[PDB]
C-alpha cells in the first residue's frame, strides 16, 4: 500500500494564483510517478533542472514545493533559471542553482473572458529585482522619479499591479498560460518524496 | 448575450432536508458562476463563488458545483432563516453581467393555528370620513387560509384587501390582514361586524366579531 | 543624469538588431524605462513600457530588455517601416521628470548602394560684382542617407564658412544633400582651385572649380 | 467594516431624471470595480453596469436595456459612485443596488459582489406625493395592538415600534394598492395583555418622500 | 480614436512670450496626467513640464523653471503651455502627450515654436550658371529670413528636371537654399530658364534669367 501524491490538487484546480503572489504547497510523504506528467502530452512545457525526467521516478527527495500560477505563453521562458524580464524580476524568480521542473500549458478555454479575464494579475513596478523564491504582494503606490506620491496616483505615482484581461481572441502569445514549477529539496535529513522506482 | 435559468422556481421543504438549485447557461460559461441569497427586505448576499469556493462566514450547509452550462446550489440541511430567494449569476462575459430568475425556497413546518384579531375602525378615521375594519391572522402555517367578511349576518364581496407577511425567519409561520373598506355611512348603519377564519390549524371556523 | 545611447544602427531587412541604452543605478536600475519610435516628420510612437511591456498594436518582433544600468531594445525581422529613431527613456530618482537619450538612427538597408551625385557651381558674377562670393556643392541621389563633405583650397582644408544641410530623402527614396562655402571675393580670386569632397561609404567623390 | 450607502431617488415622472449616489468607506475605493443592480417590485435582480478601476482603464460596460439612457461615473476623490438616469420609464421603477467584488486581496475575483448597499427605491409614475393618516388599532392571554398606514404615495414607509425597543413580534406588512392608487399597510405586535398596564406602546412612522414622521399611541 | 490636437505655435523674438494649445478627443480627459515635450531642429527629445488630472499638482523641468507655465482646463478637453521669457535654445516642436503607466503613450503631431532675434528680410537671388549631354542651371537664393520661399521655372511652365533643396540654417541666423534645372544639351528650346523665387513674409518677389555662360 503506496500514498500517492496529491497532484491532482495542484494541477487540476479551478483556480490559479496570480503569478504576483504566486502559491505554494509543500508535498511531502507520498509517492509520485513524474513520468506520467512528462509523457502527458497536456503540458506545451516540461523542462527540468538539475535531473533528468527519465530518472525522476527513481529519485528521492526530503521536500517537494508545487508553485502555480497564470503568466502569457510568451513569458513562460522566463521560469527558467538565469532569464530576466517583467516575471522573472519583479514576480517570480527561479534561482540559478535550481533543481527541479517547470509544467507548463496553454489555458485559454479555462482563464480567458470575454471582454477580458482582470482576475490575474501581475506586478509592473518594482525598484529592486525579485530574490529566488521571494514573494511581493505589495499594493503600495509606486514612485518614479523625486517627487513624493503621499498615496495618491498620478503623473510619476502608479499602481504596482496591472491585470493580463485574458481574451479568448489573443493571440496565443497573449493566451493564459498556467505554470506549475515543481522543487525538489535534499537536505541531510531522511527523503519522504520517492518515486515509484525505488 | 448568455441567459441563466435557475429550477425550480420555487420549493417547499422541511427543516433539516437537503434542497437543490439547478442553474443553466445558454452557453457554456466556464467557472465564472456565483450564487448568492436574498432574504425579504434584504441585500443579496453571495454564497458560493468559482462555482464551488464558499464565501467566508457563510455556513458549511451550503455549497456548489458544476461547470460549463449546469450547476447546482445545495443545502444539507434546510433552516428556517434559509427562507429566501437564491439566485445565480454568471461573469464569462465581463461586458454583459446576467443573473438567474431566482429560486424561491420556503420552508414546510407543522400546522400553526392562527390567533384571529378584529380591530374596528378609529374614531379620528370615522371623523374623516372612511372606516377600515382590521382582522389580524398571526403566526400561522400553511399560508392557505380564507377570511370571510360577514357584516350583520350577510357575506361581503368586494370590499376587503388582503395583505400577508413573508414566511418568519424564526417559527416559519405567515402572517395575513384583510383590511375592510367602507364608508362612514354603511359603518353607522350596521351593527356586529364579524371576521370569519376557516384554517387546517382551526378545528372550527373561528368567528371574531364586534357590535357598532 | 544623462542616458547614453549608440548614434547609429544598421541592418538588413530580416535581420535582427538591439538598440542600446546606458545610465546609473538612479535611473535605469530604480526606475522604469520606456521606449519611443520615431519616423522623421511625425510623432514618437511608444512601442515599450515598464521596461519589456508591448503597448496596444505593437508588434511582438519590438523586444525590452534591461540589465543593471543599461536597457535594450531588440527588433526581429527588420523592415523597411522600421527605418527610424529610437530613444530610450527613464526616470531618476533625482528629478521629476522623465529622462531621454540622444537617440539612434536605425537605417534599413532595403535599396543597394548608391554612389552620390556632385556638382559643384563657381560663384556667380552678379555676386563678385555684389562683394560676396559662395560655392554651392549639391549631393544627390545617394543611399545610404549620410554624407560628410569637407571643402579645400588648394589642398589645404577650409576652416570656415562651410555650412552643410542634414540629409534629407528624395521622391526615389535616395538621400540629397548641400554644402555651401562663403568666401570674400578676395580669397575666391587668391587660389587656384576650390574643392568639393563628398564622402559615402568609406570612398568620396571630388568636383573642383577655379577663377575665371 | 467595508461598507455602501446608496442615496437619492424617489418619485419622478417618465422621461424625468435622476442622479443615485452610493458612498463608499471601509475599503480602498479606488482599487474596486464598482456596480450598479436593480430589483423591480418582486421581480429579481437585473444587472445595470458598471466602472473598472482607474488601474484597469476605469471604462464602464452598460447593460442593453438601459445603454444610451444610463451613466456610471466615479470620483475617488470623494469615494462615491454615480448612476445618472435620463429618459426614465415606468419599467425603470425599481430599488437600485450599488455593490462592488472580492478582489480586495490577493485572490481576485471581479463581478461576484461580496459587499451590497441597503438600495434606494425609484418610483417612476405620473401620480404625485401623498403623505400618510396613521390611525391607531386599539387592543382589547395575549391581545394584539398595531398602528394603520392609511393613504401614501410613493413607496416606501418606515415603521417601528417605541424607536426599537420593541421588536418581538412586529409584523409590518407589505403595503397593498388600493383602487385609491395609494398604498397602505399595517404594522401589529402581539404583547402580553398584562403587559399594557405597565408598558406604552407607540409605533415611529416616517415617509420619507412626503417628509412625514408620526409617532401615535395606541392606548387601551 | 485619442486625439491630440496642438496649435498656438509661430515665431517670436527673445524674451517673448507665446501659449500653446493642446484640445484632447476620445478619452476622459481629467482622469490622465498630460505633459509636454519639445523636440529641437534636428536633436532629440526633453520633457518640459507635465500636470496632474484636476490640475492641483504641476511638475517643470530645471530647464524652463520659473517662466513656463503649464494648466489644463477640463471643462474643454484642452491642456494649454504659457511660455515665458523665450530664449533661443527653447525653439523646438513642442509635443503633447498623454502619461501611461510612466510613459507617454499617445502624442500629438506638434507645434512648431521658434525664437529667432532676426529680422523679416527678403532675399538675394544669384544664378548658377551651367558650364555627357546633360546640362545642369539653377540658382541661389540667400540669406532669407523666415521660411519658407517657393521656387518655380518659367511661372510653372517647367515641372520636369527641377530639384530644389532643402534650406540650410547659417550662423546667420538667416536661411538659403537653391534650385537646379538638369536638362539635356538641346538646351536652346526653353532659351530662357527663370528662376522665380517668392518670399511672401518679405512680400519679396524676385525674377532671375539664368543663361548658360
Ligand atoms: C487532471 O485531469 C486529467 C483529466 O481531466 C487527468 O488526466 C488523465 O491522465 C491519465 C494519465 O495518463 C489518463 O490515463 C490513461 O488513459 C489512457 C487511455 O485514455 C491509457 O492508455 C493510459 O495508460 C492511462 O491509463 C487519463 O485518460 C486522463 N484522463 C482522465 C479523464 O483521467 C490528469 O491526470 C489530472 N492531473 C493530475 C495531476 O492528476
Amino acid at each position: 500500500i503506496t500514498n500517492l501524491c496529491p497532484f491532482g490538487e495542484v494541477f487540476n484546480a479551478t483556480r490559479f494564483a496570480s503569478v504576483y503572489a504566486w502559491n505554494r504547497k509543500r508535498i511531502s510523504n507520498c509517492v509520485a510517478d513524474y513520468s506520467v506528467l512528462y509523457n502527458s502530452a497536456s503540458f506545451s512545457t516540461f523542462k527540468c533542472y538539475g535531473v533528468s525526467p527519465t530518472k525522476l521516478n527513481d529519485l528521492c527527495f526530503t521536500n517537494v514545493y508545487a508553485d502555480s500560477f497564470v503568466i502569457r505563453g510568451d513569458e513562460v521562458r522566463q521560469i527558467a533559471p538565469g532569464q530576466t524580464g517583467k516575471i522573472a524580476d519583479y514576480n517570480y524568480k527561479l534561482p540559478d542553482d535550481f533543481t527541479g521542473c517547470v509544467i507548463a500549458w496553454n489555458s485559454n478555454n479555462l482563464d480567458s473572458k470575454v471582454g477580458g479575464n482582470y482576475n490575474y494579475l501581475y506586478r509592473l513596478f518594482r525598484k529592486s529585482n525579485l530574490k529566488p523564491f521571494e514573494r511581493d504582494i505589495s499594493t503600495e503606490i509606486y514612485q518614479a522619479g523625486s517627487t513624493p506620491c503621499n498615496g495618491v496616483e498620478g503623473f510619476n505615482c502608479y499602481f504596482p499591479l496591472q491585470s493580463y484581461g485574458f481574451q479568448p481572441t489573443n493571440g496565443v502569445g497573449y493566451q493564459p498560460y498556467r505554470v506549475v514549477v515543481l522543487s525538489f529539496e535534499l537536505l541531510h535529513a531522511p527523503a519522504t518524496v520517492c518515486g515509484p522506482g525505488s | 448575450d448568455i441567459q441563466m435559468t435557475q429550477s425550480p422556481s420555487s420549493l417547499s421543504a422541511s427543516v433539516g432536508d437537503r434542497v437543490t438549485v439547478t442553474c443553466r447557461a445558454s452557453q457554456s460559461i466556464r467557472s465564472y458562476l456565483n450564487w448568492y441569497q436574498q432574504k425579504p427586505g434584504k441585500a443579496p448576499k453571495l454564497l458560493i463563488y468559482a462555482a464551488s469556493s464558499l464565501q467566508s462566514g457563510v455556513p458549511s450547509r451550503f455549497s456548489g458545483s458544476g461547470s460549463g452550462t449546469d450547476f447546482t446550489l445545495t443545502i444539507s440541511s434546510l433552516q428556517p432563516e434559509d427562507f429566501a430567494t437564491y439566485y445565480c449569476q454568471q461573469s464569462y462575459t465581463t461586458p454583459a453581467i446576467t443573473f438567474g430568475q431566482g429560486t424561491r425556497v420556503q420552508i414546510k413546518r407543522t400546522v400553526a393555528a392562527p390567533s384571529v384579531f378584529i380591530f374596528p375602525p378609529s374614531d379620528e378615521q370615522l371623523k374623516s370620513g372612511t372606516a377600515s375594519v382590521v382582522c389580524l391572522l398571526n403566526n400561522f402555517y400553511p399560508r392557505e387560509a380564507k377570511v370571510q367578511w360577514k357584516v350583520d349576518n350577510a357575506l361581503q364581496s368586494g370590499n376587503s384587501q388582503e395583505s400577508v407577511t413573508e414566511q418568519d425567519s424564526k417559527d416559519s409561520t405567515y402572517s395575513l390582514s384583510s383590511t375592510l373598506t367602507l364608508s362612514k355611512a354603511d359603518y353607522e348603519k350596521h351593527k356586529v361586524y364579524a371576521c370569519e377564519v376557516t384554517h387546517q390549524g382551526l378545528s372550527s371556523p373561528v368567528t371574531k366579531s364586534f357590535n357598532r | 543624469s544623462v542616458l547614453t545611447q549608440p548614434p547609429s544602427a544598421s541592418g538588413t531587412p530580416g535581420q535582427s538588431v538591439s538598440i542600446s541604452c546606458s545610465g546609473t543605478y538612479s535611473n535605469i536600475g530604480s526606475n522604469p524605462v520606456n521606449w519611443y519610435q520615431q519616423v522623421p516628420g511625425t510623432a514618437p510612437k511608444l512601442l515599450i513600457y515598464a521596461n519589456d511591456q508591448r503597448p496596444s498594436g505593437v508588434p511582438d518582433r519590438f523586444s525590452g530588455s534591461k540589465s543593471a544600468t543599461s536597457a535594450f531594445l531588440a527588433i526581429g525581422g527588420l523592415q523597411s517601416e522600421d527605418d527610424a529613431d529610437y530613444y530610450c527613456s527613464t526616470w531618476d530618482d533625482s528629478l521629476p521628470g522623465p529622462l531621454f537619450g540622444g537617440g539612434t538612427k536605425l537605417t534599413v538597408l532595403g535599396q543597394p548602394k548608391a554612389n552620390p551625385t556632385v556638382t559643384l557651381f563657381p560663384p556667380s558674377s552678379e555676386e563678385l560684382q555684389a562683394n560676396k562670393a559662395t560655392l554651392v556643392c549639391l549631393i544627390s541621389d545617394f543611399y545610404p542617407g549620410a554624407v560628410t563633405v569637407a571643402w579645400k583650397a588648394d589642398g589645404s582644408p577650409v576652416k570656415a564658412g562651410v555650412e552643410t544641410t542634414k540629409p534629407s530623402k528624395q521622391s526615389n527614396n535616395k538621400y540629397a544633400a548641400s554644402s555651401y562655402l562663403s568666401l570674400t571675393p578676395e580669397q575666391w580670386k587668391s587660389h587656384r582651385s576650390y574643392s568639393c569632397q563628398v564622402t559615402h561609404e568609406g570612398s568620396t567623390v571630388e568636383k573642383t572649380v577655379a577663377p575665371t | 467594516v467595508v461598507q455602501l450607502v446608496e442615496s437619492g431617488g424617489g418619485l419622478v415622472k417618465p422621461g424625468g431624471s435622476l442622479r443615485l449616489s452610493c458612498a463608499a468607506s471601509g475599503f480602498t475605493f479606488s482599487y474596486a470595480w464598482m456596480s450598479w443592480v436593480r430589483q423591480a417590485p418582486g421581480k429579481g435582480l437585473e444587472w445595470v453596469g458598471r466602472i473598472k478601476r482607474k488601474s484597469d482603464g476605469g471604462t464602464t460596460d452598460y447593460a442593453a436595456p438601459v445603454k444610451g439612457r444610463f451613466t456610471i461615473s466615479r470620483d475617488d476623490s470623494k469615494n462615491t459612485l454615480y448612476l445618472q438616469m435620463s429618459s426614465l420609464k415606468t419599467e425603470d421603477t425599481a430599488v437600485y443596488y450599488c455593490t462592488t467584488d472580492l478582489c480586495r486581496s490577493t485572490s481576485c475575483e471581479h463581478d461576484a459582489f461580496d459587499i451590497w448597499g441597503q438600495g434606494t427605491m425609484v418610483t417612476v409614475s405620473s401620480a404625485s406625493t401623498k403623505g400618510p393618516s396613521v390611525f391607531p388599532l386599539a387592543p382589547s392571554g395575549t391581545a394584539a395592538l398595531g398602528c394603520l398606514v392609511k393613504d401614501y404615495f410613493p413607496e416606501p414607509v418606515t415603521v417601528s415600534w417605541n424607536s426599537g425597543a420593541l421588536t418581538s413580534g412586529v409584523h409590518t406588512f407589505p403595503a397593498v394598492l388600493q383602487s385609491s392608487g395609494l398604498y397602505s399597510l399595517s404594522s401589529v405586535v402581539t404583547v402580553p395583555s398584562s403587559s399594557l398596564g405597565t408598558q406604552t406602546y407607540i409605533c415611529n412612522v416616517n415617509h420619507k418622500p412626503s417628509n412625514t414622521k408620526v409617532d401615535k399611541k395606541v392606548e387601551p
